[PDB]
RNA sequence: CACCAUGUUCAA
RNA sequence: AGUGUGGAGAUCGAAGAUGAUUAGAAACCAUUGUAGUCCACACUGCAAACGAUGACACCCAUGAAUUGGGGAUAACUUAGUAUCUUUACGGGAAUAUCCUCAGCACGCACGCGAAAGCUUUGAGGUUACAGUCUCAGGGGGGAGUACG
RNA sequence: UGCUGUUGCUGUUAAAGGGUUCGUAGUUGAACUGUGGGCUGUGCAGG
């Protein structure tokens, strides 16, 4: 015997494979991280999926490129994940 | 007390079909595939001692391969299989 | 079925028991995967066969078991065994248990045909494999009898009540399970004793050539 | 009249193409849909066993160790063609549904 | 052609099954005991039924016959099955050593009972 | 064949059959007026 | 597009209960929907449902048991006066001794023999039996 | 004369099972009539032949002629059954579906259109039976409506022992073979249904096979 | 198929109305094509004038000389 | 892969 | 396919020509050959223009694949894994395992159908008949004809 | 005669989805502003 799933109450595996708007609650998946950049020496909020040109503030270099789903961080940058809430 | 009773308080039902405990269905006379499964009860020992546990099936549960799912169930929920093990 | 009204443990699996499964290798699978199988497995090895969860091993075998000794009447109980394989196995278990007992090809008819000389009508129905006796499971739809079937990781459940998770393809694998099988039903029934080991020997229900 | 095959005898499935360029029969040259006719890659040997020895004898180049050439052709046939030839056969109804993946 | 019809094999089979012990390797004895162990009209029947029951005694030699059951034979080999080993196979697996793999290592740790003594990863 | 009876002449033939019948009396009336 | 919210969630649970599920989600839920599943859950024939909050259109989960036959809306409203009662019983209930014809009335949501106690009719929402 | 071939008709015979409920309780297959005939009580049983017609199948010599029979069997208390079968000729095929009819009896549920006084008289929901393009709908009716169907319907109703209903019919109802079995399936369906009256929770009773397994060792041993 | 909408009225009734043409019994009694075919008129009988006594032969299989006249 | 066209009307 | 005006015209080839076959053969076969076949522009709007299956939306069981883009390496509180290439459209490329959304589908449980068959791709969820809109059909011919 | 079908038809193969798309009248159209407490008595209420 095993325990039956409960459509309320869904199990962490099975949530966690689902799509976000296919989802018991939809929701986001991006976050914002922290980034110092490589030449500035200067921490930036950075979308995990920006689209956009994101540039250090004092060393005007791009920190992230776009891609088709999350953005690819340059080489050289350390990032920290920031609290959801 | 169940079945169609008259305004004079006679059950005039020709007779009680049994219920899937599975479903809630009616198991009709023609089934065939329908199954009645007893499971022993167990004393202290690990000795029966004189008594069984019944469980009605419809053939349509059966057929489409959720009997035993079901009886997994039923057994979980009348306390004769245990759902998980034990802690280490 | 280790569960009791009490609550006592008497049931519940101990060492030996484990370790006579994973010598006999009962826990490993087919590297294929079935529907009404899954809930069964534990998980995949590295080279890609199942892993059967064994606590849902014992559940289903004592509930098995309870469910055979259940039965007032012995020889109402068929085991059938079309792989050859079972064929040493259910013949072992038939004399311990006093089932009756059928191996090799499954006769069409044989439980729905009243007036062939063979027509038998046993109330619980146990096969080693789904799969090779489906005739025998077919036929059992027709007349109201449960099935209690050993099902490997593929196989189908389709008219089975109580599917027993565990290796029926190697030729220990199925003799050992028969072997727990029959232990169970004789201390539930109360023949013999549970503190003192079984002294009957699985190499019996093993499956020899007749070479 | 009644449906004799669910692909209707081509591998067009409803919402994949609306129009398959056709090709000439290998035979007769009827022009039949790529997608329809039946298709076969044929390597055929120049010559017999028994010629091929014969030519290998007199030849310095073949022999042993270096194999003589082979024909290679991708035929098409109209389904009247493949049936006449026997490269296909008409096949009982529950056979219809047998396909192959790989030249056997 | 020769074959022999179903009258001849059924009669054969029957033949050897009942005077299994009368019967040898030779036509003319074999068909000696039939004239007196059978009944029948045709003379060329029961010459025919011989012939099969000395083809049949020379496979069973071989081996064993489908549709012929020897009670003394098939008894003997039960009896011979029946042979068990000194200690059982199960116990000298356990004593040798029980080898699981990871994914087995890992239910064991977390069954109620814990890893079985002699399981060891592999 | 790929089609059931006809009951008659092949359609397409029918058809233009139709077809010329249709342009002989539009010719005639032309004629007429 | 969906026209009838109240119509997807009623053949929603029909589907299910057809199919022998115990339990069944909805999407998406209204004040007609839960309406609707009250007067069944009153009767009987639903049991728990809960109602999961998105900050849209919510979500139901509805628990089954065996009872629940067949529910269905009614489309168009088909407005119905007290004396028309008997009708809708006759056209699509399956007896006179049970089922249930749900209206929407003045007096609120509820079911037909409450309808005609009140002495109150309406337009009809759907059925179940 | 009967010797019982199965455990059911063992029982029968033995009058350990007293009454066709028990069976269908069960939902035990019944494979001899004569099971049928030892419950039902002598003169309770009718028995009518509802259509014979002719079947050919065609060979190099003509055609091969048989007949099927369609007989109903009933006792018009709430139960019901219809055989079919074919024979070389006419007597045979009525004999074997006689024999049919009775191994294919079936409860029927009895119930009320209104006010629940004297004895049941009508179905107690709608039903439809189908069979190829013949669907039968029987719908409930008032006390002195009667059987307002079609003679064939009207028939198996009445040997079937409902008295007020009202019936509908689509498909090509000409085709009797199938017009037979659709109002037999209708009727069928009449104890499928699940009404609030049957809501309650039952006690589960032991299979009468299972009960009485010891005594039918006996008979097998001797 | 068709349509379900509470103010579907006209839609529905030019749906019939369109549609009982293609019934021939209704066309028939709601045209007067037929009636002016018909030689009686519309009547249940009319009378008139024998002009001559013919033989008509009978459609196969039968064969008979079925008595007329021409009125 | 030369060339094979036709079979009066009902009814067994 | 056909039409108009300019181009183009290798191949194939309605019409036609010749040679065979045949009782006849102004058919099938063979050798040819006009209009065409190709392009630009402008007409035509007649296909088995087919999935002979209208559009939008909901529910729906199983196994193995495939195309495109992403993500990861008493009803339990979380339950892995690599291989090959690698001085410039290169922090690259493809595989492997798992998840996911979208697409063309295959063998596959209900249920449905007169059956053939259909089946998350319905022809299922329908006499227990109501999500929305729209087109067409009402025995076979006459006939898609006549008239306008 | 549910063969005119609002109730209540049929349209893969029986008669019948328009070759495709746009599109006006017309028909149809997502959720939400929300349904109150307290006291007494009473009812296998229930965990
Ligand atoms: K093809
Ligand atoms: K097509
Ligand atoms: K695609
Ligand atoms: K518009
Ligand atoms: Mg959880
Ligand atoms: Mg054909
Ligand atoms: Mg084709
Ligand atoms: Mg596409
Ligand atoms: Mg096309
Ligand atoms: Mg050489
Ligand atoms: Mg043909
Ligand atoms: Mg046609
Ligand atoms: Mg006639
Ligand atoms: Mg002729
Ligand atoms: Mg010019
Ligand atoms: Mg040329
Ligand atoms: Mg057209
Ligand atoms: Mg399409
Ligand atoms: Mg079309
Ligand atoms: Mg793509
Ligand atoms: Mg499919
Ligand atoms: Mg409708
Ligand atoms: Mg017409
Ligand atoms: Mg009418
Ligand atoms: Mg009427
Ligand atoms: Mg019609
Ligand atoms: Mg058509
Ligand atoms: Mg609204
Ligand atoms: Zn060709």
């Amino acid at each position: 015997g095993f325990f039956d799933a409960d459509l309320s109450y869904p199990t962490v595996r099975t949530e966690r494979m689902k799509h976000k708007r296919r989802r018991l609650v939809q929701g986001p998946n991006s976050y914002f991280m922290d980034v110092s950049c490589p030449r500035c020496r200067q921490v930036t909020v950075v979308y995990s999926h920006a689209t956009t040109s994101v540039e250090c503030k004092g060393c005007s270099k791009k920190l992230c490129r776009p891609t088709g789903g999350k953005a690819l961080l340059v080489e050289g940058c350390g990032y920290r994940r920031k609290p959801d809430h | 007390t169940i079945g169609m009773f008259n305004e004079e308080g006679e059950n005039v039902d020709l007779y009680i079909p049994r219920k899937c405990h599975a479903t809630t269905t009616l198991i009709e006379a023609h089934d065939h595939a329908a199954v009645q499964i007893s499971i022993a009860n167990v004393g202290p020992n690990g000795v029966i001692n004189g008594t069984t546990t019944t469980l009605c099936i419809a053939g349509y549960l059966r057929s489409q391969g959720e009997s035993d799912h079901a009886i997994n169930h039923i057994t979980i929920d009348r306390g004769i299989m245990r759902i998980k093990t034990g802690k280490p | 079925m280790s569960a009791v009204e009490s609550g006592s443990k008497v049931l519940r699996m101990k060492e030996s028991d484990a370790q006579k499964l994973l010598a006999m290798r009962c826990h490993i699978g087919t590297r294929n995967q079935s529907s009404a199988m899954k809930k069964y497995i534990y998980g995949r090895t590295a080279e890609g066969s199942h892993i059967i969860d064994v606590h849902m091993m014992w559940e289903k075998l004592i509930l098995a078991a309870r469910v055979i000794a259940a039965v007032e009447n012995p020889k109402d109980v068929c085991v059938c065994s079309s792989r050859l394989y079972g064929t040493r196995a259910i013949y072992k278990f038939s004399q311990h248990v006093g089932t009756s007992f059928h191996g090799g090809r499954f006769i069409p008819g044989t439980f729905t045909n009243q007036i062939q000389k063979k027509f038998v009508q046993p109330r619980v129905l146990v096969v080693t494999d789904p799969r090779t006796d489906h005739q025998a499971i077919r036929e059992a739809s027709l007349v109201n009898i449960p099935v209690i079937a050993l099902c490997d990781t593929d196989a189908p459940l389709e008219y089975v009540d109580i599917a027993i998770p565990c290796n029926n393809r190697g030729i220990k694998s199925i003799g050992m399970m028969y072997w727990l099988l029959a232990r169970e039903v004789l201390r539930l029934r109360g023949t013999i004793v549970r503190s003192v080991p079984w002294e009957e020997k699985v190499d019996l229900f093993f499956y020899r050539d007749p070479n | 009249m009644t449906t004799k095959r669910r692909n209707h005898g081509r591998s067009k499935p409803a919402h994949s193409r609306g129009r398959v360029k056709p090709i000439h029969c290998f035979n007769c040259g009827r022009l039949t849909p790529k997608d329809k006719a039946v298709g076969r890659f044929v390597v055929r040997r120049m010559l017999d066993a028994a010629s091929a020895r014969d030519v290998a004898e007199a030849s310095p180049v073949y022999g042993a160790n270096f194999p003589m050439p082979r024909l290679y052709m991708k035929q098409r046939f109209c389904i009247a063609c493949a049936i006449h030839s026997r490269t296909v056969r008409a096949r009982p109804v529950g056979n219809r549904k047998i396909r192959y993946t790989k030249k056997v | 052609g020769k074959i022999r019809t179903k009258t001849v094999k059924r009669a054969s089979r029957q033949v050897v099954e009942k005077y299994y012990s009368k019967l040898n390797f030779d036509f003319y004895q074999n068909k000696r005991v039939i004239m007196d162990v059978t009944i029948a009209e045709s003379k060329k029947l029961k010459n025919k039924i011989a012939g099969y029951t000395t083809h049949i005694m020379k496979r069973l030699a071989r081996g064993p016959v489908r549709g012929i059951s020897l009670k003394l034979q098939e008894e003997e080999r039960e009896r011979r099955m029946d042979h068990a080993p000194a200690t059982s196979d199960v116990d000298k697996v356990i004593q040798s050593g029980v080898s699981v793999d990871k994914k087995t290592m890992q239910m064991l740790q977390r069954l109620e009972i814990g890893v079985p003594r002699r399981v060891k990863r592999a | 064949g790929t089609v059931s009876r006809p009951r008659g002449m092949r359609p397409k033939w029918h058809k233009k059959r139709i077809k010329r019948l249709k342009l002989r009396r539009r010719r005639m009336r032309q004629r007429s007026k | 597009t969906m026209m009838s919210v109240l119509a997807n969630a009623l053949r929603t649970i029909a589907s299910a209960e057809r199919r022998g599920k115990r339990q069944v989600l909805i999407r998406p839920s209204s004040k007609v929907v839960v309406k609707f599943l009250q007067v069944m859950q009153k009767h009987g024939y639903i049991g728990e449902f809960e109602i999961i909050d998105d900050h849209r259109a919510g979500k139901i989960v509805v628990n089954l048991n065996g009872r629940l036959n067949k529910c269905g809306a009614i489309c168009p409203r088909f407005d119905c006066a007290t004396t028309d009662y008997e009708k809708w019983m006759k056209n699509i209930l399956p007896s006179r001794q049970f089922g249930f014809v749900v209206l929407t009335t003045s007096l609120g949501i509820m079911d037909h023999e409450e309808a005609r106690s009140r002495n109150t009719g309406g337009k009809v929402l759907g059925f179940f039996y | 004369e009967w010797v019982p071939c199965t455990k059911l008709g063992r029982l029968v015979k033995a009058q350990k099972v007293t009454s066709l409920e028990e069976i269908f309780l069960f939902s035990m297959p019944i494979k001899e009539h004569q099971i049928v005939d030892t419950l039902i009580a002598e003169g309770q049983l009718h028995d009518e032949m509802m259509k014979i017609y002719p079947v050919q199948k065609a060979t190099s010599a003509g055609q091969r002629t048989r007949f099927k029979a369609f007989n109903v069997v009933g006792d018009c208390d709430g139960h019901i059954g219809i055989g079919a079968r074919v024979g070389k000729e006419v007597s045979l095929a009525i004999r074997a579906s006689m024999i049919a009819a009775k191994l294919n009896i079936v409860p029927v549920r009895r119930g009320y259109w209104g006010n629940k006084i004297g004895e049941p008289h009508t179905i107690p929901m709608k039903v439809t039976g189908k069979c190829g393009s013949v669907a039968v709908r029987l719908v409930p009716a008032p006390r002195g409506t009667g059987i307002v169907a079609a003679p064939v319907p009207k028939k198996i109703l009445e040997f079937a022992g409902v008295e007020d209903v009202y019936t509908s019919s689509r498909g090509k109802t000409r085709t009797h073979g199938n017009l037979i079995m659709a109002t037999f399936y209708a009727l069928r369906k009449t104890y499928g249904f699940l009404t609030p009256d049957l809501w309650a929770d039952t006690e589960p009773s032991r299979d009468p096979t299972d009960e009485h397994a010891e005594l039918l060792a006996e008979m097998t041993t001797a | 198929t068709k349509t379900n909408g509470q103010n579907a009225a006209r839609k529905l009734v030019r749906l019939r109305c369109r549609n009982r043409w293609a019934d021939k019994g209704w066309k028939r009694a709601h045209t007067f094509s037929a009636r002016k075919a018909n030689p009686f008129g519309g009547s249940s009988h009319a009378k008139g004038i024998v002009l001559e006594k013919i033989g008509v032969g009978a459609k196969q299989p039968n064969s008979a000389i079925r008595k007329c006249v021409r009125v």
